[PDB]
């Protein structure tokens, strides 16, 4: 088929980049990053060892505190405030690449992750309750 | 080949309704049709395509429809900027965007 | 954004062959095609072809098969999304039945159905 | 709203505190803890660094194997022992506070700890065989 | 019951092992392993806590890549290639070991690694769509 390899659809629309988010996902962790010797060069190598899990594992945080534990594509309950972006789908998917959407949803970055935050904490309350019976 | 409504009026409020079909050479059901609004000897404007989706910033008056023979172009609650020349255009994904003969609105 | 300004409206007589320029801005000109409209006055507004400025690949009409050239010269970076470009335009077995005002347009989207359509366009140019 | 804030609602009864979880879990790998330089404060600092992530997986961990993989309110198979505690749910979520209620439960949390963990082992065997048909 | 102990069942049968596997995966994090003296044994045992954790992270990277997250028996939609084992189930689950399984399974367990990576990227595509009305 097509592969571009890791970020390889960088520059591709936002919806051919969502088919290949397995290609970034598992560079997230691994590289070439056994004893410990702290010379120049192993406390430079120590350092780049507990950055790359201490990153990893904020994005897993948040990604848990939404309900989409091991998930690349996970659907939510909170709506799209069109003063984020009143751009359409059609506008978005097969025109803007990530890149460009990032910069321009980047204010409105931390409202939305409070509103997922929020929504499954609600959401997982609801459930005890139903289970409740 | 793509006949489009002769001409038709309104008033300030009302609505306007413009025609475009033609036969399967360029019409319809396995065609998309765009509606461009252009002004004779200016630059166009691109209305709505995909038969009905409006482009970024188009009035919501401005609705599409297509039936089985012929594609719509609705101008719902008129304003003085509506007296322009209206041309339909039928396209498919890898060809080109045959026009319409025009419409005097 | 994006802007397309276009060559003069300069005037030659049957049997010659003009080129007509198409300069964009505000946008990455590799990314969207780039389509040759024409509206004569003895006939309804016809499309000519578009282009890809990222793939050189072209598309004109069966009217226009031997008889038109487009060409267009890679973009020039300006920001990570904004390059400037140029598109041209030249026809062969030219009369003087071909007089009118001709556009240059850019593609809609990036990809989809409605992928080449003619979005944002010049402000023309007068011919013979 | 209320929003009390990290810990805002320790002294708040155990069902009022279960409605502000994401309050808490979302500050226990975050807050401020780019070279690594080995000084008494730099050795200082990557301590803090490695230790707040391996106490949070030790957390996640407990939480997989319980089948409650990124959740904050996950309901379990395992009845109540009254002999844990034989207070009522009304006594329980609308009068205790989450501080003391661990302190009355300390000597059967790790009782509990493991028949949600085999509890799960066996409900993912029994899912598997219902799922070989 | 039984309870072997961890690896108590390294040399059972692969469905013997498959009912035990609790047993083994509390202990990929835990041990023994409170300042960061950066003493002979202080650096030793530094580099000992960064590298449980790192192997820890990148088995349950795979099992988020695959939608087996905070599983123990997931089932998968990866058809099996009986080029990979031509060996029949009972013959499989009733005879064999895992290691002696893992022994010859070696080959093709990057195959394999494969085919689950993207399988879950399509099918979270997929559900995505289906709730797309
Ligand atoms: C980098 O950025 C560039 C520029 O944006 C990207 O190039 C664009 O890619 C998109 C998606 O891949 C293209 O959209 C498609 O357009 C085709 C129309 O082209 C077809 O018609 C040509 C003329 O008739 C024809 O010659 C082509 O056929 C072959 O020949 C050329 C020769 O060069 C070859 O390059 C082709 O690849 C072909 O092998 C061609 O078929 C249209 O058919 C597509 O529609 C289909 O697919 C969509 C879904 O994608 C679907 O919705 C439709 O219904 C239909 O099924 C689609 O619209 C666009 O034309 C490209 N060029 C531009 C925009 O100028 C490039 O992909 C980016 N790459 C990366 C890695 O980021
Ligand atoms: C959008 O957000 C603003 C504040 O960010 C809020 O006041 C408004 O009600 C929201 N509107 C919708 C439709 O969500
Ligand atoms: C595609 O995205 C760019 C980003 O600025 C925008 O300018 C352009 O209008 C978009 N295309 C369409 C067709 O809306
Ligand atoms: C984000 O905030 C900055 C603050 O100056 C502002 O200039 C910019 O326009 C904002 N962008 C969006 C998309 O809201
Ligand atoms: C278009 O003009 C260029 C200019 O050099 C030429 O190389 C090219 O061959 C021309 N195209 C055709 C189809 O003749
Ligand atoms: C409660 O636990 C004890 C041992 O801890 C056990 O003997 C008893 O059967 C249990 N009773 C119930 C009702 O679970
Ligand atoms: C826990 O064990 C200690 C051991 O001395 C005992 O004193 C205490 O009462 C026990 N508490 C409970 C709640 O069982
Ligand atoms: C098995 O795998 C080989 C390559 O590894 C492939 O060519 C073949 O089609 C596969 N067969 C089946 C039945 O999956
Ligand atoms: C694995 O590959 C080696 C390469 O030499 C080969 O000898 C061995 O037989 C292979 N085993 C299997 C099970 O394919």
């Amino acid at each position: 088929a097509v592969f571009l390899g890791f970020l390889g659809a960088a520059g591709s629309t936002m919806g051919a980049a969502s088919m290949t988010l397995t290609v970034q996902a598992r560079n997230l962790l691994s590289g070439i990053v056994h004893l410990l010797k702290l010379t120049v060069w192993g406390i430079k190598q120590l350092q780049a060892r507990v950055l790359a899990v201490e990153r990893y594992l904020r994005d897993q945080q948040l990604l848990g505190i939404w309900g989409c534990s091991g998930k690349l594509i996970c659907c939510t309950n909170v709506p799209w405030n069109s003063s984020w972006s009143n751009r359409n789908l059609s506008e978005i998917w097969d025109n803007m690449t990530w890149l460009q959407w990032d910069k321009e949803i980047s204010n409105y970055t931390q409202i939305i992750y409070g509103l997922l935050e929020e929504s499954q904490n609600q959401q997982e309350k609801n459930e005890q309750d139903l289970l409740a019976l | 080949v793509l006949t489009q409504s002769a001409s038709v009026s309104g008033s300030l409020g009302q609505s306007v309704t413009i025609s475009c079909t033609g036969p399967n050479s360029v019409c319809c059901s396995h065609k998309s049709i765009s509606w461009y609004q252009w002004p004779p000897g200016r630059a166009p404007t691109l209305i709505i395509y995909e038969d009905n989706e409006r482009a970024p910033g188009i009035s919501p008056r401005f609705s599409g429809y297509k039936s089985y023979w012929s594609a719509y172009l609705t101008i719902s609650d008129l304003r003085p900027e509506d007296e322009t020349t209206y041309y339909c255009c039928s396209y498919t994904h890898n060809s080109g965007c045959v026009f319409g003969t025009g419409t005097k609105v | 954004q994006g802007q397309l300004v276009q060559s003069g409206a300069t005037t030659t007589k049957p049997g010659s062959s003009v080129k007509i320029s198409c300069k964009t801005s505000g946008y990455r000109f590799n990314f969207y095609h780039i389509n040759w409209i024409r509206q004569t006055a003895g006939r309804g507004p016809e499309w000519m072809g578009w282009i890809s400025p990222y793939s050189g690949d072209k598309n004109l009409a069966p009217a226009f098969q031997d008889r038109v050239n487009m060409t267009t010269d890679t973009e020039v970076p300006v920001t990570s999304f904004t390059s400037t470009g140029a598109a041209y335009m030249e026809i062969r077995n030219l009369t003087s039945d071909d007089t009118g005002t001709y556009f240059c347009a850019k593609g809609l989207l990036r990809d989809g159905s409605s992928t080449w359509l003619p979005y944002l366009w010049g402000q023309g140019t007068l011919l013979t």
